């Protein structure tokens, strides 16, 4: 109310822990007790791209400017 | 200082008047210079004695 | 330079633009050369026809082309800005292009530029407050063995000198368009001195053929 | 062997280069075109390909790559898509005068050669890109193709054979970059003329998605003469690999500059002094020689007095031998300003696909303007040598390379004159 | 080179010298800098609140 | 059968046919420094930072779209690889003005990260630095076209996936403006997606413009609202 | 012989290229398609 800051009563709002596998996370959370919500790891998708099908003959893939 | 604007933030004419030194200045003060991993140690002869830092 | 449109009427559609139905038949020949699937490949000849029909192209010419050729208009803007023929800005009826880069300037283009400058009065890269004498200097045209050379619209002028510069300019000021051929000898690509190239009338189909 | 050959008459590839006897289908008939041709065209296209590879035809248009191997890879069996023959007709690298005269006087031997190339590999038609600056000779070509079509000569079932073939000509919108290979492809497409990536080839995917091939006017024009003559006749002039004929075309600081057809190997000094007058003010007046085109480093006097005109000799001269700008320059003239004008040409003509050609040509233009004013330090001039090494091999098209190489030649040869200009401005401000 | 007052400058007959580029807040070893920034409508980029904790400044 | 072997720095790995070198390097983990490739956009070999050396090749292959033939061996950390990366980084940093404070991608630039981890530190070409004036794109985007490195990512994405077909290249050489020539107000759907896909600070958010910076804000989980696609 | 055998180039007007292009329309191959009339219909 005097300075305009983020006055918070949260000691545990500024922690982040770096793990290697999900098993280490589960073992750590059950070791130190409090509840956990584990999201699933969502990798990228290896997608096929090709310059010839980019610039083919009778397909609809035609950039028309480059 | 050293001949590396990736570690030492370079002087003012090249810092201003130059693009690369401005970029290295900026990201050097924001991110901090990258450090290769490892566990090292040294010790000097401080006037109290073996000043060690690990 | 100045690739913002800066609308300023004489532009800003609707500006009235039209062709000839005879020119529509030309356009039918133009998209009759090209195969099916690539109807948009005739952007370059149709916009060449647009520069042939109007000495500089306005925005509504490009709008009419975007209507006709089933094209997005931005590609028409790209091709209009991209190349060198399509002077989107108004010039004279005749347009003067002084070709001078590597052989032409090395063979004394200075006197040519002097004669053009103190004969016409207006400066390089600029216009004149009348028609048919708007000037830019330009890159190579191909006819490099000749003098630093002059181009007007669909015509060349080769192997000149500042007095012939002034004479051809005076003939254009009178409106009498000069000869398309060069001046001062070598009407063709001739060795203008000894002419040590082929002289005999050739054999033709006479010489020895193999496995007829 | 000979003394690496010299031109004797009846071994010229084509007469009526300049203004002479005839220009008609009757003219090409009197000169030896459309003669004994259909029996050769129906003999078998692989015989024509073997004739071409027997000739040892070095690739024209500055490439130097083997045309016979290119067309042999273009002998692929057919697909569900046509095959196109494209003919480049641009006189870039100023100093050129390559084929403006050829398209003005002999179009019909190009018609011959493009029919031979189209039937030679299963192609179907030929697109011929002309420089749009050439409207008079363009309409001359149009009247020639009109007479060729109307004479019942080619078209669908050309000469009444079992093979159809047509030629369409595309005028230029005006660009030296359209003189390139794949920027020509996207100039035909309706896009702006800019190239594509090389390992997907235009020989793989070219005109809209067809395996096409692109050739110079000179290869197409020399092609049917070899097909009508005997084998290895083109491989009988001068050396073995770089053999045959070539247009030696000299503009610039010579008395009466002109163009000649000669054989492949010729002494340079005698070539100059016997064909286009001589050198202005004598042989000891001059300073240097630029062969190979505007994409090529310069050659100094003390080297060019003895270097014979050959591809391998100019590879040993570390210069890129293209075609038709094989000219000299005098001693008292600002070659710094002339090369700066060449860099101005490069800056006014390049597309912007690749970043480094744009950036390097702008840097070289500003720094060479500073060198005309002679302001910088020699560490900067060696840095310009460094970056002229650095630009090369980092582009799509070779225009950045042909911008790098004259800077390399000027730095390798005329270093003390640059030191003189820098000393002039140092003493001027001093 | 003595380091005291923590005062600001401005341009010769000009505007406020700062940019709100947050480098000082990025490097301040006590996080004693707090810069809440907004642009004004004139286009020149500005702030709202520039804050230095003189308690927390290690100088 | 369906497996092509490449030797990334000696190590063999199996690569499907038709895929680029870059997908193989990401398969073994190598991030090739890239500017004009995108993993969801069409590929065009423009940025030239994707160079790498394969042995017994005098030219340097642009590995943004290089297909994979039979049995390769690739030097990712060759000397001329580093020379080419330093060179391309040296070319890009001339005509990009001194705007990194007043830019809006301070922590989120790309030139800065790859210039640190790949480039030089002492610039040359001491004068020059062209200045190109922007357009008025729309209320949604703040636009400074002077920082546009002409990477041609907005144009490809626009004309293919947006299909609005209005970002055009005008000119040649140093003078190549990106955008609509006639200053049309760029109002279409998905017109706000472009402010982040532009890898440099040429385009930015209009309300966010001069407010904050990514090193202050923390990052938090959420799911899309008002739309049932999520 | 030193006699010039052009000057058929002299009488060329503006529209003559597409004049000739209209003159040479017929006896032409059927312009092979790529699926539709255009990649976007
Ligand atoms: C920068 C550049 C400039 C070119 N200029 C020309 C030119 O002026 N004339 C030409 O016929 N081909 C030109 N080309 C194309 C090549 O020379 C091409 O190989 C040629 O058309 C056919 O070569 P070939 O003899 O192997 O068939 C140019 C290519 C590039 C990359
Ligand atoms: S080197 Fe330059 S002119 Fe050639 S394709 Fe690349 S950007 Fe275009
Ligand atoms: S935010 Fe800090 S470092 Fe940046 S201009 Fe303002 S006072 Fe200077
Ligand atoms: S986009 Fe340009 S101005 Fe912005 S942070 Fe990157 S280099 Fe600096
Ligand atoms: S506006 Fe951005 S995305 Fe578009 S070409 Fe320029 S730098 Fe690339
Ligand atoms: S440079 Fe003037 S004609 Fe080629
Ligand atoms: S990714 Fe930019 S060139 Fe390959």
């Amino acid at each position: 109310p005097l300075m305009g800051w983020a006055s918070t009563a949260d000691p545990l709002s500024n922690l982040v822990l770096t793990f290697s596998t999900k098993e280490d996370a589960i073992a750590f959370a059950e070791k130190n007790g409090w509840s956990y919500d584990v999201e699933e790891r969502k990798v990228p998708k290896p997608k096929s791209k090709s310059y010839g099908a980019n610039f083919s003959w009778n397909k609809r893939t035609r950039v028309s400017t480059k | 200082k050293v001949d590396d604007a990736k570690v030492s933030p370079p002087k003012r004419a090249e810092m201003k008047t130059s693009m690369e030194s401005l970029i290295h200045h900026f990201k050097l003060y924001t991110e901090g210079y990258q450090v290769p991993p490892g566990a090292t140690y040294t010790a000097i002869e401080a006037p109290k004695g073996e000043f060690g830092v690990y | 330079a100045l690739f913002v449109h800066r609308d300023t009427p004489k532009n800003n559609p609707e500006t009235p633009f039209d062709f000839t139905p005879e020119n529509y038949k030309r356009i039918e020949a133009i998209v009759k050369n090209y195969p099916e699937g690539h109807k948009a490949a005739a952007v370059l000849p149709v916009l060449d026809l647009a520069q042939r029909q109007n000495g500089w192209l306005p925005i509504s010419a490009m709008n009419k082309v975007a209507e006709i050729l089933q094209v997005p208009p931005m590609r028409v803007y790209e091709v209009a800005t991209f190349y060198t023929m399509y002077n989107r800005k108004p010039v004279g009826k005749y347009h003067i292009q002084v070709c001078t880069t590597t052989p032409c300037m090395l063979r004394n283009s200075d006197s040519i530029l002097e004669a053009i400058q103190k004969k016409l009065g207006i400066k390089v890269g600029e216009t004149t407050p009348d028609k048919l004498f708007t000037l830019i200097e330009v890159e190579c045209l191909g006819a490099c063995v000749n003098a630093p050379m002059v181009q007007i619209n669909d015509n060349y002028y080769e192997d000149l000198t500042p007095k012939d510069i002034e004479e051809i300019i005076d003939e254009l000021k009178a409106g009498k368009i000069p000869k398309p051929g060069p001046r001062s000898g070598r009407f063709s690509c001739e060795p203008a001195g000894g002419l040590t190239s082929l002289t005999e009338p050739p054999k033709g189909p006479g010489f020895g053929v193999q496995a007829g | 062997k000979t003394s690496f050959g010299s031109l004797k008459d009846e071994d010229r590839i084509f007469t009526n280069l300049y203004g002479r006897h005839d220009w008609r289908l009757k003219g090409a008939q009197s000169r030896g075109d459309w003669y004994k041709t259909k029996e050769i065209l129906l003999k078998g296209p692989d015989w024509i390909l073997g004739e071409v590879k027997t000739s040892g035809l070095r690739g024209r248009g500055g490439a130097g790559f083997p045309t016979g191997l290119k067309w042999s890879f273009m002998n692929k069996p057919s697909d569900g898509r046509p095959k196109y023959l494209v003919v480049n007709a641009d006189e870039g690298e100023p100093g050129t005068c390559k084929d403006r005269e050829i398209i003005r006087h002999d179009p019909h031997k190009l018609v011959e050669g493009c029919l031979v190339g189209g039937r030679a590999m299963g192609a179907r038609a030929a697109y011929i890109y002309i420089r749009g600056e050439f409207y008079n000779e363009a309409s001359n070509l149009q009247v020639a193709i009109r007479e060729a079509y109307e004479a019942g000569l080619i078209g669908k079932n050309a000469c009444g054979s079992g093979y159809d073939f047509d030629v369409f000509v595309v005028r230029g919108a005006g660009a030296y970059i359209c003189g390139e290979e794949t920027a020509l492809i996207e100039s035909i497409e309706g896009k702006q003329g800019k190239p594509r990536l090389k390992p997907p080839f235009p020989a793989d995917v070219g005109v809209f998605g067809c395996p096409t091939t692109v050739a110079n006017v000179e290869t197409v024009a020399v092609s049917p003469t070899i097909c009508r003559r005997g084998g290895a006749w083109f491989a009988s002039f001068g050396r073995e690999r770089n053999s045959g004929t070539k247009l030696f075309n000299i503009s610039g600081h010579v008395n009466n500059p002109c163009t000649v057809e000669e054989e492949m190997s010729v002494p340079l000094k005698e070539l100059i002094e016997k064909h286009a007058g001589g050198v202005t003010g004598g042989w000891d007046n001059l300073l240097a020689v630029i062969p190979g085109g505007s994409s090529t480093p310069l050659i100094p006097k003390s080297v060019c007095e003895t270097v014979l005109m050959d591809f391998d000799a100019l590879i040993q001269a570390q210069t890129g031998l293209g075609t038709a700008a094989v000219i000299v320059m005098d001693r008292s003239t600002d070659i710094v300003k002339a090369i700066a004008r060449l860099i101005e040409f490069y800056k006014h003509e390049s597309c912007g696909q690749c970043t480094p050609c744009r950036e390097g040509v702008d840097w070289m233009n500003k720094v060479m303007a500073r060198f005309v004013r002679g302001d910088a330090r020699p560490a900067e001039i060696d840095s310009l040598w460094e970056i002229s090494k650095q630009i090369e091999g980092h582009t799509i098209c070779a225009l950045g390379d042909g911008a790098a190489w004259p800077v390399q030649g000027l730095i390798r040869h005329f270093r003390p004159e640059l030191e003189e200009r820098m000393q002039r401005f140092a003493q001027q401000h001093q | 080179r003595f380091r005291g007052e923590h005062a600001l400058r401005r341009y010769p007959s000009g505007e406020e010298r700062c940019i709100a580029c947050k480098l000082c807040e990025a490097v301040c070893p006590a996080q004693a800098i707090t810069i809440e920034a907004e642009p004004r409508a004139d286009g020149s980029r500005r702030t709202t609140r520039y804050d230095i904790d003189m308690t927390k400044c290690i100088y | 059968s369906n497996l092509i072997e490449v030797f990334v720095d000696g190590q063999s790995v199996m690569v499907e046919p038709g895929t680029t070198v870059l997908q193989a390097c990401e398969k073994v983990g190598m991030q090739i420094p890239r500017f004009c490739y995108h993993e969801r956009l069409s590929v065009a070999g423009n940025c030239r930072m994707c160079l790498v050396e394969i042995e017994k090749a005098p030219k340097v292959v642009a590995a943004c779209a290089m297909p994979v033939m039979k049995g390769w061996n690739i030097l990712t950390n060759s000397e001329k690889t580093k020379k080419a990366r330093e060179g391309v980084m040296e070319f890009l940093l001339a005509n990009h003005p001194l705007d990194c404070p007043i830019c809006d991608q301070g922590g989120e630039c790309d030139l800065q990260d790859q210039s640190m981890m790949f480039g030089s530190d002492r610039s040359r070409f001491l004068e020059g630095k062209r200045a190109v004036e922007d357009k008025n794109i729309g209320p949604l985007v703040k636009t400074i076209m002077t920082r546009c490195i002409q990477c041609t990512r907005c144009i490809r994405f626009a004309s293919e996936i947006a299909g609005v077909d209005d970002l055009g290249t005008t000119g040649r050489g140093n003078d190549m403006q990106v955008g609509t020539y006639i200053e049309k107000m760029f109002m279409s759907e998905l017109s706000g997606n472009i402010i982040d896909i532009c890898p440099v600070g040429a385009l930015t958010s209009k309300p966010y413009a001069f407010t904050a910076r990514p090193w202050e804000t923390r990052k938090t989980e959420s799911i899309d609202v008002m739309d049932a696609v999520g | 012989n030193t006699t010039y055998k052009n000057l058929q180039h002299h009488d060329y007007s503006t529209y003559t290229f597409l004049d000739l292009n209209l003159d040479l329309s017929k006896f032409r191959m059927p312009q092979p398609s790529s699926g539709r009339e255009s990649p976007r219909h």
